[PDB]
């Protein structure tokens, strides 16, 4: 772990903060406690409080970067969000074609290194990326689907589920109907990597192969379905604050204005205190419950992309 | 009415860290403003009018 | 967890045992004592706390060494006899089990020494299911195994030792007090995890099985290092086994049993207690103790657990020989330096 | 109609408040204090108790939820179809705060001698708290079709 | 019907396996009978397409007996732990644990906690004491006696479980009678306080079931 | 008929719930040889709050009992509700009962341990207490939401 | 009809908790009468007040066993039961614990006779909670004979 | 209409989210306990947790498209494919979660002494999930044929 | 009826037991002895990959009764799918019980000696034929429960 | 008609697989343990392992007879002989098995420290094989009566 | 009527061949022990694994028997008394095997020491089987008088 330009923390620096800030306007809170920390950090590092507001004081630059990333889509939710199956239907495929950027990223940024003198990565990120590619253009044509040839049974998870099971049909549904070969091109393609992966290898690696190859293809084929399956916990964290921020907000605002006079005053400002009390805890909870992102991208993401080096070059990339 | 238009004129209009970069840090602040940018974009936030009327059912 | 089972003989037991922990000598008053030095005013300020009856029983003008071993040894027959006749089921069998498990050596260090020429009378304070005048005087005087069995098997339920003294009858375990000590402690930890293990679940035990698990540990790495510089013999039952199998293992114990020098699997395997890789008996003894009464303070005060019972027991032990070390300390006109490190835990 | 399944809304807040019970009981046994205090580990103590606490927290949301779909009087074909989603819950309660409640107890005892374990105890007890929210999402997912039955 | 016989049948097999519970080996409640009785219930409700409930019919009275004798039987419990602290602790003090004798008169009152309603629960009548469906509709009100005397009668067996443990406990506690044992007396009647409030929300909630006719 | 054995059953677990954990905290405040400083000083709150626990399974059956009438609608059969509705009540007090007594039993047990950690025990102790109102509050909002 | 049990389930919970007690009574006072001859008479009261419990659930036995095979329907096999098992559970758990009750007094009262006082007095005072069962037994069936 | 399907979508994350609860809880007590004695494989020994925590989303993407694919009329070819098919994935995941516990114990605490089966720990979690992923597969199979009932 | 899914699925959850039973008990061998020298841990790993092979089996006798079910749910295609499915789960289960205490003691002695390996590995890949018999006998059993009406 | 007389073709097949997996874990424990002191033996204590596991082609045998015996019609009546000589021939192989692993467990014991017990520990492990003949014949003679109904 | 005589024919040969197994067990784990002990004793030791393996012949004799009288008609009176018949033998033969198993055990371990104790070992094994005879008379009389028609 002594790698100096690459590629150690190179993608981690963007997708670790946008992801991260996904899970979490509740970012205001997160960017004004870690923006405090910065004049504060001398006087903050003798007091002596805590142990894990001492290492988010010592990575003051991620804090404030996802801090600040995560005002922005946490003040989006808290698009509109005023009934049950609206908002989350459009935050669980949110989540997707987000994570489909880091992970086509991840795919690029681990093919340009090693520069036939170049292999063992153009069959990667192809049934992924057609299946999964297939899937996001399913969630993007689902949203345009109007008029009546669309639908939202999800859509996403549907369309891939009831794919795959029936060669004969075209899609099902809310789906490009042109006509039936998106499928066809897909099991084609999903189905031609198996030998061009451990094909690749020996060409690859020239200007005990096999078990590394065998390996590398059952670890592939189970990373590649764990680190899609993998993306829900953004949008169930951030449908579960969501609803938790505004279920105690909408259960105070209204009894926090009623009985004017001093009960109001007094009602308004201790429901108010104990709902910014709760809402700082629970805030500060999910803040401590986004490492997912952390952890999935320092093994999932390290693994295809090349460690610890990710961590402490994402720190030095903004101090430097 | 989607969110692809407004990020295809986001895109269209923007370079996206293109082409150099500064001294310090250039590979990090050169893909830094595209990789937060294309964070931005699939962070378009595509609102409703295409999966409507909700509250159901 | 604890607190949801129905146990009409435990709660009479647990609180019959919590009241004379209640009422014995603490930290402070051992820290207080162990500072003065003077016959009487150890009497004095002994006979505040529960040892006041025993000590106050029979007292001279001077500080006897008699005396403070028949106050531990009055004080335990009470203690520990008096418990179990007013007991009965699966609590009073446990605790009889608890009792014929320290009875298994020290019954076996009584026929040890009866062939040194020692008797009933000449055996010091231990724990045991009964005094010294039913089945102490008889096992100890008898030293045939025919006569030890019909002993051990005349006393309900059947005690751990029967099978020991098969074992011993055919010259299976040792010919010396090493040997026999050893495996007679490797069969009495078998038979507490035999009874740990038949009477677990019925409470929610998490301090028992810790507290068994290092002083199962803390057994094998005090065995290895009493018969360090001693020659012992690898191939020799002197391994007591410990329920990890991937931190102690027996090879590096009998090898850091024998004077070779190799101590730092005892440095490996720290970092977790109090005990560390050093050259020294009284910082490995005072470091054993310390590790031994972790965990055991808070079985003082918890209630409605069957490890209690066992904590409480090995802290009658703990606090009768610190009691006896720190009596016996004052009473010849010393200063401790092992037992005043020892004398807090 | 039969005007079954009525039990499925107050059927969820059970296994997550034993859960997060027995999360809360196992987190404060153990050894805190050695000789006469810690290194700060009682106000770092203090998180697996809210954490357990949350899965107890989302089950009252999702036993109101269920309870406002449940009504007075409907058909059979809502019934059906609205219990279910107070067990997927609290199976997932019950053992994610099973869970955290060994692993607070684990935390709590070797969190006890050195303080730098409560990085990792934290994240244990927090990446296992999901596992009401995942089920607590099925049976919101469930409970969102549950109305308006014919 | 046959769920005559087989309530009594269970209700004796229940306290008799209970009661051979802490008792010598000679018998043990069986615990695969749960199992079987969730999945043969499981089973036979899940396929096929019917609704599995039961039916109770005219009898409804055992709950004013068993009011009585589930408060006789839990106070008659408590006294067991409590009295054998005293004979525990023996020759260790002249102290207050000869006179904390004031629990066994609160669980001595468990015992007629939950008899009282249940003597006054019934007049005119031993076999039915409201409208039954033997000889007429509105069997609610007599069925009801049932539940709140059976939670009557567990609320008091509770309570009275609670006072003898407070008091077993609480019999010296410390050393001797040198520190005071009000402490565990005052758990012992918060802990006593619970029979007299589940026997008030219990006779409030439970209504009138007397004066059948 | 079916809808009493709800409200009858609603307070049993509570009662026994609170029975349990009144106990349980109760049993552990014998030690340890100080009763002016420390015994009780703060530890009395586990005792008198587990006793509230039983208060919202009897209000809720009393309320159960009162809303309930033979002459009202009762032909369903949807008195299966009443059931749940006392269960859940019954199961969060019971399950807090549990809770509190052992949270009171760990706190009784480490407060005369150490001096410094009497605020976390008391702070750890004070969150379990708001386990049995999600039952109490669904008891009565599904009794409010039916006849 | 299926109340015949019921009359016989007070006198088999009498009889197991009287013949509990009688055993643990006798155990304690064989045991504590080999360390001395002199409490063989004050040892005798646990056993002698364990078994008293017998009578109570023979008398409510043959009283619902009086009103058996003559006068019976549908509804009048319910009382039985209930007293049956008021009387069988006071005097089994009254047995249990003046079993424990009386070994416990029997060896506290073995050292000295100070706890023979309190033991005779706990003894003589756990008979009310057979009194108070039995009486709801006599109530019980004195109540019977409404449906032919 | 008549339906008792609706248990098999809520059944299915139970299994998953004991077991990943329960092997989150064994890798934590190893994790915890080797952390104590060294903290530089603190870091190393805390991608169990997060490995084993994601059996459960197989289960609960099996749950939310079982959900999606219920009808309005229950019959005899919509019940009883969404309890095995659920049943499958949590018994599959409760297995995998049940090996990944004592396989993360026994790496954990064969790792403590001296950290040489941490990569034969990983390839066996690695190894085992796929028992979770075939069960997954299979209530996929069976819970795509959950529609279309007459 | 229509209760022929739990017998479909309890093929798989069989041999997915038995395998992760086999996988923890061949994990937990392995976890000491690879605390007894770390050479050897690569020969160790053969009982959870061996163990892990049944889950196929029941996978694919899944996949197979569940291609041939029907639209229509009966009693004839809902008694024989269960004792099927049973047959090859408690086979697998089996092997997999026997496969988790055969690589327990076959990894737990092979780190004294290493040339029992052979006898290990012989007689742990000595237990697929309970599974196999059991595949091939829930096929035969699944063969003949088509035209379900 | 029920048509489920196929869980007693499965129960035999379940039974001789679980007495010959219980006898081949139970002769492979001290085989693996007598041949870590010596691998000399291994070949002559490898004979308990394939006495205990050929118990399973009576139960596979039977269970084909039983569904080759089966037909496409089924009774009500049909599903008795078939489950019990299934039952008979399960136990018998479970107790055949459960035999053979505790006198396999004891015979490489026993024969690990002197080679002299092989002709009596090979004449018991070759004599309790006969419970599993005496029920595949009863098991056949039971199956011989279901080839005629329906 | 059913025709679920098998139970009957299978219950005898499955507790046979378990007490049979049992008691072969329990004399081959004491013939190993025994034979380390004394060469010359190894012979001898056969015996006890040959005679409590002879029970097993009543339960497949009477199950054999009572196999053919079911055929495939049959009615509400007949197979009550094979199932008292096959339980009663197997019974006895089950607690004669478990008794001779303990008694073979103990009569090899006295008997190693001194060879006059085998008589006495040999003799409680050889009484042990009026049992086994006597529930095999009374399982032959119950099937003597099932056979009437058919």
């Amino acid at each position: 772990a002594q790698y100096r330009e690459i590629n150690a923390g190179l993608p981690t620096i963007v997708t670790f903060p946008f992801m991260f800030a996904i899970m979490f306007g509740h970012g205001f809170l997160m960017t004004l406690a870690a923006l405090s920390l910065v004049l504060n950090e001398k006087k903050i590092n003798k007091m002596k409080r805590g142990e894990i507001f001492d290492m988010a004081f010592t990575g003051r630059y991620i804090i404030l970067l996802m801090g600040v990333f995560s005002m922005y889509t946490g003040f989006l939710y808290n698009g509109t969000e005023n009934a049950l199956l609206f908002s989350n239907s459009y935050k669980m495929k949110l989540s997707i074609l987000m994570g489909f950027i880091h992970m086509t990223y991840s795919y690029f940024f681990s093919l340009a290194n090693h520069l036939d003198i170049i292999g063992n990565f153009i069959p990667g990120l192809l049934f992924m990326q057609g299946i999964f590619g297939y899937l996001s253009v399913c969630i993007v044509y689902k949203w345009a689907v109007d008029w009546v040839k669309d639908g939202k049974p999800a859509p996403g998870l549907l369309n891939m589920l009831i794919n795959m099971f029936l060669s004969p049909g075209t899609i099902d549904d809310e789906l490009y109907p042109h006509q039936a070969k998106v499928q066809v091109f897909l099991l084609l393609m999903a189905l031609v990597c198996i030998p061009w992966l451990l094909l690749v290898k020996p060409l690859h690696f020239k200007f005990d192969i096999m078990i590394h190859q065998v390996i590398h293809t059952i670890e592939f084929c189970l990373n590649c379905v764990s680190h899609t399956a993998s993306y829900l916990r953004l949008w169930a964290l951030s449908l579960a604050h969501a609803q938790l921020s505004s279920v105690l907000w909408t259960m105070t605002i209204q009894i926090a204005f009623g009985f004017r006079g001093f009960v109001g005053v007094f009602m308004t400002v201790a429901l108010f205190a104990m709902w910014f009390a709760l809402t700082c805890a629970v805030l500060v909870l999910m803040e401590g419950t986004s490492a997912m992102l952390h952890s999935l991208r320092l093994h999932w993401v390290e693994s295809m992309s090349k460690p610890y080096e990710p961590f402490a070059f994402e720190y030095k990339d903004m101090e430097v | 009415y989607t969110v692809v238009g407004v990020f295809i004129v986001v895109s269209a209009m923007s370079v996206l860290f293109w082409i150099m970069a500064p001294k310090n840090n250039q590979a990090v602040w050169r893909s830094t403003v595209i990789l937060t940018l294309a964070m931005m974009f699939l962070m378009w936030a595509i609102t409703f009018l295409c999966q409507l009327h909700p509250l159901v059912a | 967890m604890e607190g949801v089972y129905f146990n009409i003989d435990n709660g009479f037991i647990e609180g019959v045992v919590r009241g004379y922990r209640n009422g014995l000598l603490s930290n402070n008053q051992y820290i207080n004592l162990t500072q003065c030095d003077t016959l009487e005013d150890l009497k004095l300020q002994l006979s505040s706390t529960d040892y006041g009856n025993f000590l106050s029983s029979v007292s001279s003008e001077s500080l006897t060494t008699s005396l403070i071993q028949e106050y531990a040894s009055s004080k335990l027959y009470h203690e520990f006899n008096y418990i179990r006749d007013q007991s009965s089921g699966s609590t009073r069998k446990f605790m009889d089990y608890i009792t014929y498990g320290y009875m298994i050596d020290n019954v076996a260090l009584m026929i040890t020494g009866t062939i040194h020429d020692r008797d009933k009378g000449e055996i010091l304070q231990r724990c045991h299911p009964l005094g010294w005048f039913d089945t102490l005087p008889t096992l100890s005087v008898a030293t045939d195994l025919e006569s030890l069995y019909e002993t051990v098997l005349v006393d309900t339920p059947l005690a751990p030792y029967f099978k020991n003294c098969f074992d011993t009858a055919e010259e299976l375990d040792d010919m010396n007090i090493e040997i026999i000590r050893n495996k007679l402690y490797k069969a009495y930890l078998e038979d507490f995890y035999n009874f740990v293990t038949e009477e677990i679940p019925e409470p929610a035990k998490e301090c028992m099985q810790t507290l068994l698990g290092f002083e199962a540990d803390r057994r094998s790495i005090n065995i290895a290092l009493n018969s360090l510089q001693s020659s012992d013999i690898d191939p020799d039952l002197k391994s007591d086994l410990l329920p990890n199998i991937g931190k102690l293992y027996p090879l590096a114990t009998f090898h850091l049993a024998q004077a070779q020098d190799f101590e730092g699997v005892r440095a490996a395997l720290a970092n977790v207690y109090e005990y560390r890789g050093f050259l020294e008996t009284g910082n490995l003894e005072d470091h054993f103790y310390q590790l031994e009464m972790e965990l055991c303070r808070d079985a003082f005060t918890q209630q409605f657990a069957i490890s209690t019972v066992w904590a409480w027991m090995k802290s009658k032990e703990q606090e009768v020989r610190n009691i006896t070390w720190i009596a016996e300390c004052i009473a010849q006109n010393q200063r401790e330096r092992i037992n005043n490190y020892i004398s807090v835990y | 109609a039969p005007f079954f399944g009525a039990i499925g809304c107050a059927s969820a807040i059970i296994f997550t408040s034993l859960g997060a019970a027995y999360g809360t009981a196992k987190s404060g046994v153990g050894i805190c204090a050695t000789c006469v205090l810690r290194p700060d580990l009682l106000f770092k103590n203090i998180v697996p108790v809210i954490m357990a606490g949350i899965i107890a927290i989302y089950g009252l949301v999702v036993s109101v939820l269920v309870c406002y779909s449940l009504g007075q009087k409907q058909a059979l074909y809502t019934g059906f179809i609205q219990l279910g989603a107070g067990l997927s819950v609290g199976l997932s309660g019950l053992a994610a705060g099973f869970a955290i409640g060994i692993v607070g107890d684990a935390g709590v005892r070797g969190s006890s001698q050195q303080p730098r374990l409560f990085v990792g105890m934290i994240l244990i007890l927090i990446f296992a708290e999901v596992l009401g929210l995942y089920g607590l999402i099925v049976a919101l997912l469930l409970n969102s079709r549950a109305t308006q039955d014919v | 019907m046959n769920k005559e016989s087989k309530d009594d049948d269970m209700s004796l097999g229940k306290f008799s396996f209970s009661h051979f519970l802490y008792y010598l080996v000679l018998i043990v409640v069986i615990v695969y009978g749960l199992y079987k009785l969730f999945t043969g219930h499981g089973s036979d409700i899940n396929f096929g397409k019917f609704l599995l409930r039961t039916s109770p019919y005219m009898w409804a009275n055992l709950g004013i007996a068993l009011c009585v004798g589930l408060s006789v039987v839990g106070a008659a419990w408590g006294i067991f732990i409590t009295g054998s602290s005293m004979i525990g602790a023996g020759v260790r003090a002249p102290r207050i644990t000869t006179k904390n004798l004031i629990s066994i008169i609160f669980c001595e009152v468990v015992a007629i906690y939950g008899l009282i309603i249940a003597i006054v629960f019934s007049s005119k009548l031993t076999v039915a004491t409201a409208e039954n469906m033997y000889s007429k509709s509105n069997l609610y009100t007599g069925y009801s006696l049932f539940w709140a005397g059976i939670t009557v009668g567990a609320s008091n067996l509770i309570c009275g479980i609670a006072v003898g443990i407070t008091g077993a406990t609480a019999a010296i506690s410390d050393a001797a009678d040198s520190a005071l044992f009000v402490k565990i007396l005052v758990i012992e009647i918060f802990g006593s306080i619970l029979g007299l409030l589940g026997l008030i929300v219990g006779l409030l909630m439970a209504g009138k079931a007397s004066e059948f006719q | 008929f079916f809808g009493f054995a709800g409200c009858a059953a609603a307070m049993v677990l509570s009662c026994l719930g609170a029975a349990i954990g009144t106990a349980k905290s109760g049993i552990g405040i014998a030690g340890i040889g100080t009763f002016k400083p420390e015994l009780i000083m703060k530890s009395l709150i586990p005792v008198v709050m587990s006793g509230i626990l039983a208060i919202y399974g009897l209000v809720v059956a009393v309320l159960i009992a009162g809303n309930l009438s033979p002459t009202e609608d009762y032909t369903l059969f949807n008195g299966f509700m009443h059931l749940s509705c006392g269960l859940c009540v019954g199961f969060a007090c019971l399950s807090s009962g549990y809770a509190i007594g052992m949270v009171g039993d760990v706190g009784v047990r480490k407060y005369m341990h150490q001096p410094r950690l009497f605020v976390g025990i008391v702070l750890i102790l004070i969150f379990s207490e708001v386990l049995g109102l999600y039952g109490m509050i669904v008891a009565l909002i599904l009794n409010t939401r039916g006849s």
